[PDB]
């Protein structure tokens, strides 16, 4: 369900 | 430069860094780590306006990289600068030894009941942040030659005994770090030749976890592209970390 974040 | 053309325009400037790993460990029935490493490369898709000279920092000497190979565009001096292929490519790709976290810990327990019964008791832990959920666990409990059944219980997930393969498989879509599970299984052995000790292998698992094991943590990718009239603040970043069990092997 997520896949991919920001940094920090 | 002909791995990417000149004339290259987006309105949205965005990359996307997959930082994925294979963490392999061969634990012995105490406790010891009798050997375990990473293999991980880090793959980016980019697309970029222009040709722009990014600079990739992670946190390097933070962990220890024992070597690494890297992509044609890549600069050697002392971090890391490249004008990337568009799309997608490898960037590097590394091995580690040192500081490994390891995501599971198989706590194993056998006991013979005469000749015709193996109880089992198999306890795995998950050893990172509690907001942070492995998934596609699969844990594989090998079974001597002379089953003639195998009754398990679990409170977690479903097992099934696979006979063909010889091995009791656990199986849980996903776990939450810092939690334990166990199944009991009892084994009902077929006698035999008496003069056979059983070559006990060892219990095996398979896990996806969303973080490097190697301890490798990205800091900054920065893009300049001095022509163009787009700031580094201006292009979108994404990463995301993809840890996965190799051989990953508990001897009991």
């Amino acid at each position: 369900p997520y896949s991919y974040r920001h940094f920090a | 430069i002909g791995w990417r053309r000149e004339g290259i325009k987006y309105r949205r400037n965005e990359l996307f860094l997959d930082v994925l790993e294979s963490v392999n460990l061969l634990m012995s029935p105490q406790g010891q780590v009798l050997s375990a490493h990473v293999s991980g490369r880090v793959v980016m898709k980019s697309y970029l306006s222009g040709m722009p000279e990014c600079k990739f920092g992670m946190n390097d000497k933070s962990i220890a990289i024992d070597d690494c190979t890297f992509h044609q565009c890549v600069r050697l001096s002392r971090s890391i600068s490249f004008i990337p292929p568009d799309g997608e490519f490898e960037l590097m790709r590394y091995r580690t030894t040192k500081d490994i976290i390891l995501p599971f810990r198989v706590i194993p327990l056998v006991r013979e009941v005469g000749r015709t019964k193996l109880e089992v008791k198999v306890v795995i832990k998950s050893n990172f942040k509690p907001s942070l959920l492995a998934q596609k666990i699969e844990v594989r409990i090998p079974t001597p030659l002379n089953t003639s059944g195998v009754q398990v219980i679990c409170m977690k997930g479903k097992a099934k005994y696979k006979a063909s393969e010889n091995a009791i498989v656990w199986k849980i879509k996903r776990m939450a770090g810092m939690k334990e599970s166990q199944i009991s299984a009892e084994i009902e052995l077929l006698p035999t030749n008496d003069k056979k000790k059983w070559a006990r292998p060892p219990i095996s698992m398979n896990f996806e976890v969303p973080f490097a094991p190697s301890g490798l943590k990205v800091r900054y990718l920065k893009v300049f592209e001095p022509k163009l009239n787009y700031s580094d603040h201006d292009v979108i970043k994404w990463v995301r970390y993809i840890g996965r069990s190799g051989i990953y092997e508990t001897r009991c």
